């Protein structure tokens, strides 16, 4: 059985990231220029983007990669490092709102997850919790594209 | 420093 | 919540072909979608309302091997491309669409649920075209709503230089009519 | 002639899982 998100760490923290492509795909201000381990030794990044806050390394053992979305859909699915699905409905090409707010705790650590659409394709990767008074209502996300891009 | 992979997880909820 | 799925192979070749003979299936049932095979041909048959519905075109007029022996079919509509067997004990059942999207989501003979645009009664196009090869096998799988609900079973690919473009398919509503 | 048999099976109702250490 093989899975399409990874949850990784760091002396730090804990978050996630997303195998798309055959890349390995989190947030820079989680993993930052940080190589990832391997049983033959650390590997180090594919492609390192702090202006998008954007890195990836080889897709890692025991994983599988996920489609980016083709339908355009507005109604996001988010999936957070306990493996809870938030729906989310975009406002925008990097920001969607959450249909229910959630205590910012709720997303914490899900960082580098990835924002499915309703076919389970990946629309972009869950950047920020966009937070009032601890509640967070919204999300900040790395479209596809820019990973396609990133390429 | 060095990303280490704590943990996966399978969209599908597809069993061993 | 987002349409994701996972196929697990629970038989091979051998073991397919003397159940095909004996009729006896003895196997636990688990899912809505059974991957199912003649000694002719693999397709999907898809379990809605109680009935596990494929296409014609597939399993033609035979039985379904089942624990107590050979199943007779329920339904059988030659000209809709249509037969049903009660569904396996086990398997689960998706209920028909109540929201007349246009957005469906086809469920490939690999697990794979890709986007369709609703073109007619029968027919959607594929937002992303593939050569027909990756629908291979698919036939009388699910084209579901955004909601998870049947909206037709896929019948047919609409391919032109090996690229599948659209799909026809029977709409669940042929489904009500064939039991009727 | 022939029966059809069930080969194999394609699940919809799953949700996402961490996946289990064994
Ligand atoms: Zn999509
Ligand atoms: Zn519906």
């Amino acid at each position: 059985v093989e899975g399409e998100v990874q949850i990784v760490s760091t002396a730090t923290q804990t978050f996630l990231a997303t195998c798309i492509n055959g890349v390995c795909w989190t947030v820079y201000h989680g993993a930052g220029t940080r190589t990832i381990a391997s049983p033959k030794g650390p590997v180090i990044q594919m492609y390192t983007n702090v202006d998008q806050d954007l890195v990836g390394w080889p897709a890692p053992q025991g994983s599988r990669s996920l489609t980016p979305c083709t339908c355009g859909s507005s109604d996001l699915y988010l999936v957070t490092r306990h493996a809870d699905v938030i729906p989310v409905r975009r406002r925008g090409d990097s920001r969607g709102s959450l249909l229910s707010p959630r205590p910012i705790s709720y997303l914490k650590g899900s960082s580098g997850g990835p924002l499915l659409c309703p076919a389970g394709h990946a629309v972009g990767l869950f950047r920020a919790a966009v937070c009032t008074r601890g509640v967070a209502k919204a999300v900040d996300f790395i479209p596809v594209e820019n990973l396609e891009t990133t390429m | 420093g060095c990303v280490v992979i704590v943990g996966r997880i399978v969209l599908s909820g597809k069993p061993a």
